[PDB]
């Protein structure tokens, strides 16, 4: 659909409520309570900038600028000083049975993230997540997240 | 794929010493 | 010949029959490949045959087997459809049951 | 525990009604018996010139009453005998 | 009027019913004459009404198209339209709704077909399409692991089954449930489930089976019920108030603040319930359920339950419907016994009173280690009576709420189709058996009902495809003991 709506629990606990719209421009917003709230907007300029500000203690700000496959500098501004500034890639691929997405970064406050958005033609979806960092403001060793759905 | 090779015989029933019968989906 | 209608993955798979779905495809594929198609076809009359036996509408399953007697004097269905319909007495019958025992 | 468990209505074979069989005659053809009856749902397997006619109701949770009626035509599809069994015995 | 033509034995009827309305009154003709045979019956209208009943019509076969996944035997099951029968329409448009009822499609339609052999023999078909009879969730994260399997017709031959696999390091649990809503020709449903659980720290193990039976009485009402049984081992627990009377009413006596203690049973029941079905902002349902032990089982007491919802439109015009609900139920031991810990109950959140907190409603926790908090209650920490805010339950609740549900094109939305807005005021109450409110008379009576929570506020509806997005908003308006609120409420239930 063109609009919609979600929530998110983040912890190592926030939670976010969020409502956004499709227009390429996409936008939205969130509230999330700890009250903290922010604004997002991305659009094509095949290069994005995909801009999101929220205060929430975290406060900042991130940005960046990126056909089947692209590289996306990103960086963001923190009030009060260490934030990540770094080169994220990624890559498309397709099939006429299905649509993958290869996701990835890398930047410093290390930090290093993977993940995979993948989905079949048919009732079979996958998904993974994964983040590591080192020597910076925070240090994640393990975040592997991975799943998939099947329906018959 | 190979359960049509059970290749069943069509033998007809016999009559007893007569049953309505068609000509329909006939073997050429 | 589409005998893709006939089968799934998941169908497949666990060694189960296709014969009590629907069947049109079947015939619309019958266009000795017509052996296995004479059997999957007399074998949906039959399982209806066998659901209203059970539910006991057995006037119209007495239509059906001569419907199937006259179109598919071969097939094993032939002494499967022989039988609830004999609740009535009928003027039976006997003699085709006797004569093609096997 | 069968006899208290609920069930839909049976309704199996054709209709039947004292105003059309008492109507019916020795020397009516096929065709006239058809118009005042109605297309028989039975006949004979083997090709005897009968019609047989079965009139079922059971209503749910209730019991079955059955009448049926038998037509004996000779070979020009005119009725030659005719029987009636009001119930079932 | 004046009523002529070729009329049927029913005309009776045609007059009854007779004496735009000419138009619907033929229709209404036809609708009454296709109960009896007519299937094409025509009437013309000057009042003087022309009727033509026609003849009487026979349904030669009656075959499926468009299912090539699950068994023939399924569809057949709702037709109320016998083949060698003559013809009712209203036999075939209730199955059509049957079917629609059950859902095991992605299209339905219907059709009737004359016979070219004869012109008073007709068929009937009916076509369908099919969707997704049921998905598998897989997941796992750093570490832990949930995954299950349902299906709601099991490779389309008619079974209901579900597997719930979940894997953790403070719990793990799994159950098997599998129905055949078909055991007999007639419909009557069977099934059951095992299962087994845990909790780690108090710690608990169990598991156990039931098995029900159940068959409809008519139309839309059916009955239920069966028997089962659940071995519980519960330890590491800390004694309490609550706990105490609990256990020592059994002769079960730990030491005070001892922990470290267990207490184990294989509890035998029969479970039962009954439905009501009216089918729609309009409609209602009824459910009332209930189970007891069983002279095998090593606990005895009974439980007794009751849910159920019912639209009341107050105005003519439909523009204003109250929907109310009702909870309620208890239960408690035999022979002396006391109803077991674990089989008792909480109340409280938006699903109960939507002005408190979730699972807040009734009494609170009064009373091992210790590495210092909670001192009072341990051997290590502090010895001393204690006066916790830890709800623990109770033995029997009552909750009722109305809600006000009227079309808003004019303030927020165009359509009211998707997600509704209302207005809702509910209360509810839960109470202990069997208090001594004599030993502890510093603390509240935790047997009286009286002390209702009751709270009003806004709540949204979902029916939205977005999913089962539940938000509301309410305040309380009565508070007894510390009661706990949070007026504002929401979850997800991650499904649709």
């Amino acid at each position: 659909g063109e609009a919609g709506a979600w929530a998110r629990i983040m912890s190592g606990t926030h939670v976010q409520v969020g409502v956004d719209k499709k227009h390429d421009l996409f936008t939205g917003f969130t509230v999330t309570h700890t009250v903290g709230a922010g604004l997002y907007a991305s659009a094509m300029f095949g290069a994005y900038i995909d801009l999101i500000g929220k205060y929430v203690w975290y406060a900042g700000a991130e940005a960046g600028y990126r056909e089947d496959a692209w590289i996306e500098p990103q960086a963001e501004l923190v009030y009060g000083l260490i934030g990540r500034t770094g080169v994220d890639v990624g890559k498309s691929f397709s099939g006429k049975d299905w649509k993958v997405t290869a996701r990835a970064g890398l930047g410093y406050q290390m930090l290093m993230s993977v993940g995979l958005n993948a989905e079949i033609r048919d009732n079979v979806r996958f998904g993974l997540e994964f983040e590591k960092s080192a020597f910076g403001k925070y240090n994640v060793d393990n975040a592997v997240n991975a799943n998939f759905r099947y329906c018959f | 794929d190979e359960a049509y090779l059970e290749a069943a015989p069509l033998a007809e029933l016999h009559a007893p010493a007569l049953p309505v019968t068609s000509g329909d989906y006939a073997i050429p | 010949t589409n005998m893709a209608l006939d089968d799934s993955a998941l169908q497949g798979f666990f060694g189960v029959d296709r014969s009590d779905r629907d069947p049109q495809h079947a015939r619309a594929a019958f266009s000795k490949r017509l052996v296995f198609l004479k059997d999957r076809l007399a074998k949906y009359e039959y399982s209806v045959a066998e659901y209203y036996t059970e539910r006991g509408a057995w006037v119209a399953v007495v239509n059906r087997v001569e419907g199937m007697l006259r179109d598919y004097p071969d097939t094993q269905a032939t002494r499967d459809a022989l039988p609830a319909y004999r609740q009535m007495q009928m003027n039976a019958v006997a003699k085709i049951i006797a004569a093609n025992s096997s | 525990l069968e006899r208290v468990v609920y069930r839909p209505d049976i309704n199996q074979g054709n209709y039947l009604t004292a105003n059309d069989v008492s109507k019916i005659r020795v020397g009516m053809t096929q065709q006239q018996v058809a118009y005042a009856l109605g297309t028989p749902l039975m006949s004979d397997p083997f090709g005897t010139n009968t019609w047989f006619y079965v009139f079922r109701q059971q209503p749910g949770h209730e019991g079955v009453t059955q009448q049926t009626l038998t037509l004996t035509f000779n070979s020009s599809g005119v009725l030659t005998n005719i029987d009636n069994k009001p119930a079932l015995s | 009027v004046e009523v002529s033509g070729n009329l049927a034995g029913h005309s009776a009827e045609i007059e009854q019913l007779t004496k735009t309305k000419v138009t619907k009154m033929e229709d209404d003709i036809k609708k009454l004459l296709g109960r009896y045979g007519y299937a094409y019956p025509r009437v013309q209208s000057m009042l003087r009404v022309n009727v033509d009943a026609g003849n009487r019509f026979y349904v030669r076969k009656i075959r499926f198209e468009g299912n090539d996944t699950s068994k023939d035997a399924v569809l057949r099951r709702e037709m109320r339209q016998m083949e060698g029968a003559w013809l009712g329409s209203d036999l075939v448009d209730q199955g059509k709704e049957r079917l629609n009822r059950l859902g095991f499609f992605e299209t339905v339609d219907t059709d009737t077909q004359r016979v070219p052999g004869s012109p008073d023999q007709v068929d009937v078909v009916y076509k369908v399409k099919e969707r997704n009879t049921g998905c598998f969730n897989f997941g796992i994260g750093y570490v832990s692991f949930q995954a299950g399997v349902q299906q709601d017709n099991w490779l389309g031959t008619g079974y209901a089954v579900g597997i719930n696999g979940t894997k953790n390091d403070y719990q793990t649990y799994a159950e098997l449930s599998v129905t055949n809503p078909y055991f007999t020709v007639d419909g009557v449903s069977l099934g059951g489930r095992l299962f087994y659980n845990d909790f780690q720290a108090y710690t608990n193990k169990s598991y156990g089976t039931d098995v029900t039976l159940g068959f409809p009485i008519n139309e839309y009402n059916s009955l239920r019920a069966g028997l089962g049984y659940v071995h519980n081992s519960l330890s590491n627990m800390q004694p309490q108030v609550a706990m105490w009377r609990y256990l020592y009413s059994m002769g079960e006596h730990p030491s005070t603040s001892d922990q470290d203690n267990s207490f184990k049973t294989d509890d035998f029941t029969f479970n039962y319930g009954w439905t009501y079905n009216k089918l729609d902002t309009d409609g209602s349902r009824v459910n009332l359920t209930g189970k007891v032990t069983i002279p095998g089982s090593d606990n005895e007491y009974y439980k007794v339950t009751l849910d159920t919802a019912t639209y009341v439109p107050i105005d003519d015009d439909h523009k204003w419907v109250v929907l109310g609900r009702t909870r309620w139920g208890y239960g408690d031991g035999l022979g002396g016994k006391e109803m077991p810990f674990y089989e008792n109950f909480y109340a409280g959140g938006s699903s109960t009173v939507r002005g408190f907190q979730s699972n807040t409603i009734g009494p609170k926790a009064v009373y091992q280690a210790s590495n210092y908090d909670y001192e009072c209650a341990t051997q290590d920490g502090a010895k001393d009576l204690c006066k916790s805010d830890d709800a623990v339950g109770g033995n029997a609740m009552a909750v009722a709420s109305l809600e006000f549900i009227t079309p808003t094109p004019f303030i927020s939305d165009k359509y009211a189709n998707s997600v509704r807005t209302s207005f809702f005021w509910d209360m509810g109450t839960v109470w202990d058996t069997n208090w001594d409110s004599s030993q502890y008379s510093g603390y509240p009576d935790y047997s009286d009902p009286s002390n209702i929570r009751m709270s009003a506020g806004i709540a949204l509806q979902w029916m939205s495809p977005l999913g089962p997005l539940v938000f509301s908003y309410a305040q309380p308006f009565k508070k007894y003991d510390g009661d706990k609120a949070e007026q504002f409420q929401f979850n997800i239930g991650k499904t649709w």
